[PDB]
């Protein structure tokens, strides 16, 4: 490092995986009705 | 015309919080409803002051916030200079009913310099000798003053404010206005207060302070009178106000500055010693030629 | 500058060039976070199979 | 070989004739001392920005200071303040950890964010 | 030495500004892509297109 | 106070020690005449394409 | 005076160029937003989407 820095993303990969899992389980069981 | 004295009225210096006093108008420009961020020699917020009560000699350094409490025009005299003698140019100030009296030259101060009052008052015996000089100038209650000296200019600000509480400094804000300027500069290092009248005065409470370079954030009202000020390098809250240039800060996260760990010492090295010169034979030869 | 005093003083008189640079980069980072949040956080609850 | 940083203990291997390594873009990364012929390494001492978490000037006037991406070993007026906390984002000084779960008010980073009750 | 530092400062400022500008352009491209992805998620996942 | 413009009559009040006002970004907007001591104004004479 | 004025001109030219570039970027983003707004007006207001 030479004065340049990288900042971590606010959402960790585990939470993103949780979002995707929730979306996918909802669309498996409910269909599209859970978007309205 | 002065003598020595016996009753050494030496008292220890008590201490008290400085609070938010010592704000003056830096520039003579008019402004309206703006927050002009400026940096200058100020009295930092929330310090403690070398309170006094014969009268000791104090260093000048950058500046002095020479405040003073009084009833009916008590404090009169001021002596400034480097050596305080006739060898080096000295400065004398006398305040009175009118604005200002100033003399600028070498004098002869003894161990007991005082103006003296006669009871219809006429007495002047602070020094004894005055060889030569050129410049002279003529023009319950807390009397705040400031004494700056920058690049050959001597500046005196002032303010008068009624007070009711006995001991502590007021928890209020009052800016200082520019009063007197002189285009003369001397490398002043010390100053002293003058005593009034043998002298009989022990209840002369004058505070002292010191000024440092830093940055503030003044707020001018619609009439151009300073009514607020926010120090910058005080706490991790005022820094946000300084960097946002606003007095109210919304809920959130703001980046103020950055830090770096500093180096501690040096460990300079060198190649390991090898191949000593054959000076042993030369310096310890069996026989020199 | 890289830990020097004279360089800082010389750069000081160049006006305020760093402030808007940091402003732009901060805007970029906030934009990245907003992008991710709006792409993924399309739902309110957390369902389970 | 002028340079600043910390000199930990390295576990690499130098052939008997090198003197100092480097990694990429001409940055020194290891030195063998000229006397004991052992290899140390160099890591520049840390830096980083700071940030202030405030709940609103009107509501309160106490803040929490975040030191981004810095180990909570050499932080040092807020040298102690409140219970110092360590997180992937950095060292948080002035707020205390809570092992419950709420929504998010002020995104801090790395999967954590703070709010106002003190400051949690 | 002041003049030499001036040269260095000018060069490094130019490089930094160019880097920031390229970052801005690529960020705009990525934001367009993210908007497209959000539209696809809202239209193809949460319903039949 | 070298500058060009038109001088009109104003109503702003100066404390007895200021000389000239300004509004923002270091732009003179008022001045007190050094002889009669009244509050004038300043506006640059108009330009335009 | 030639050298000093050249320095002033170069600095002000750099600042003006940066300002123009930022204006161009912001204009592009605003135009994208305006296209989105026109689409929304033409699809939701003038018919069921
Ligand atoms: C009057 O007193 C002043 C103060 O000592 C003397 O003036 C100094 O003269 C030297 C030599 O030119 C200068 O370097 C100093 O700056 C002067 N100081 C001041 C305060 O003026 C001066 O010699 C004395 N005599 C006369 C006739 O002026
Ligand atoms: C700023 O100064 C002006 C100049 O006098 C003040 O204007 C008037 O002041 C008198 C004296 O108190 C009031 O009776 C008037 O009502 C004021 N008129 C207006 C239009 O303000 C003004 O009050 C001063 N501003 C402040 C905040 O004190
Ligand atoms: C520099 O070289 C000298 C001689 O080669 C080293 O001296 C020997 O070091 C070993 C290892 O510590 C000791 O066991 C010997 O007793 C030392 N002998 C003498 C005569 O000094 C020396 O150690 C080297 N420098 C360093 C820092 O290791
Ligand atoms: C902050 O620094 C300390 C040491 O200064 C780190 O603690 C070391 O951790 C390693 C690996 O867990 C151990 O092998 C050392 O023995 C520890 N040293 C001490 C003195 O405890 C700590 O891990 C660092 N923090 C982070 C987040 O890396
Ligand atoms: C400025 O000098 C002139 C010289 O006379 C004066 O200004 C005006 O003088 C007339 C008389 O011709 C008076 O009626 C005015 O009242 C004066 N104006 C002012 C503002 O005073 C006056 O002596 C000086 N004005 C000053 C010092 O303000
Ligand atoms: C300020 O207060 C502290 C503690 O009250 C005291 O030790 C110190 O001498 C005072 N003065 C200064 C200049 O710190
Ligand atoms: C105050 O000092 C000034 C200047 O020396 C003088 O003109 C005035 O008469 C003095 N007034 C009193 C009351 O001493
Ligand atoms: C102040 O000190 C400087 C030191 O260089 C000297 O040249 C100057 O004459 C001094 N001024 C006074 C008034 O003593
Ligand atoms: C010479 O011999 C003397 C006697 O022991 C000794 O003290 C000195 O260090 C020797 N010097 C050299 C250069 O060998
Ligand atoms: C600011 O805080 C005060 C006290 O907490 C509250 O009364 C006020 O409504 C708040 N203002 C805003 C805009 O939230
Ligand atoms: C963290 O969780 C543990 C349970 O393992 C609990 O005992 C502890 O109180 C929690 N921390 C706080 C600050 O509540």
């Amino acid at each position: 490092f030479n004065g340049l820095t990288v900042l971590p993303p606010l959402l960790t990969d585990e939470m993103i995986a949780q979002y995707t899992s929730a979306l996918l389980a909802g669309t498996i069981t409910s269909g599209w009705t859970f978007g309205a | 015309q002065c003598v020595n004295f016996t009753t050494r009225t030496q008292l220890p210096p008590a201490y008290t919080n400085s609070f938010t006093r010592g704000v003056y108008y830096p520039d003579k420009v008019f402004r309206s409803s703006v927050l002009h961020s400026t940096q200058d020699l100020f009295l930092p917020f929330f310090s403690n002051v070398t309170w006094f009560h014969a009268n000791p000699v104090l260093p000048f350094n950058d500046g002095v916030y020479f405040a003073s409490t009084e009833k009916s025009n008590i404090i009169r005299g001021w002596i400034f200079g480097t050596t305080l003698d006739s060898k080096t140019q000295s400065l004398l100030i006398v305040n009175n009913a009118t604005n200002v009296v100033i003399k600028v030259c070498e004098f002869q101060f003894c161990n007991d310099p005082f103006l003296g009052v006669y009871y219809m008052e006429s007495e002047f015996r602070v020094y004894s000798s005055a060889n030569n000089c050129t410049f002279e100038y003529v023009s319950k209650n807390l009397r705040e003053f400031v004494f700056k000296n920058i690049d050959g200019y001597f500046k005196i600000y002032s303010k008068h404010t009624p007070i009711n509480l006995v001991r502590g400094l007021p928890q209020g804000f009052s800016a200082l206005e520019p009063l007197v300027d002189l285009p003369i500069g001397i490398n002043i290092t010390r100053f002293q207060t003058l005593h009034i009248s043998g002298w009989t005065a022990g209840a002369a409470a004058y505070y002292v302070g010191y000024l440092q370079p830093r940055t503030f954030l003044l707020k001018y009202n619609e009439n151009g009178t300073i009514t607020d000020a926010v120090d910058c390098a005080l706490d991790p809250l005022s820094e946000t106000k300084c960097t946002l240039k606003s007095f109210t800060v919304e809920k959130g996260i703001y980046q103020t500055s950055n830090f770096r760990v500093q180096p501690t010492e040096s460990i300079v090295r060198f190649p390991n010693i090898t191949n000593l010169c054959p000076f042993g034979e030369v310096f310890n030869a069996t026989r020199f030629a | 500058c890289g830990d020097s005093t004279e360089c800082s003083n010389l750069l000081l008189q160049y006006g305020s060039f760093c402030t808007q640079l940091n402003r732009a980069l901060t805007g970029i980072a906030v934009e990245q976070d907003k992008n991710t949040q709006e792409v993924f956080a399309q739902v309110k609850q957390i369902y389970k199979t | 070989l002028t340079g600043t940083g910390v000199l930990t203990e390295s576990n690499k291997k130098f052939l008997p004739f090198q003197q100092f390594g480097r990694d990429i873009a001409d940055t020194t990364d290891a030195v063998r001392d000229p006397q004991t012929l052992e290899i140390l390494d160099i890591t520049p001492c840390s830096f980083g920005g700071v940030s202030v978490i405030t709940p609103g000037t009107n509501t309160s006037n106490q803040v929490a200071v975040l030191y981004q991406g810095v180990n909570c070993t050499e932080v040092p007026v807020y040298s102690t303040g409140s219970n110092v906390f360590q997180t992937r984002a950095g060292c948080l000084i002035g707020a205390e950890h809570v092992n419950n779960s709420y929504e998010c008010d002020i995104p801090i980073g790395a999967g954590i964010c703070a709010s106002y009750q003190s400051i949690i | 030495a002041e003049v030499q530092i001036d040269r260095l400062i000018t060069g490094r400022l130019q490089s930094l500004q160019t880097y920031v500008t390229q970052q801005l352009i690529r960020a705009a491209e990525i934001r367009a892509s993210a908007n497209l992805a959000a539209t696809k998620m809202s239209e193809c996942v949460l319903g039949q297109s």
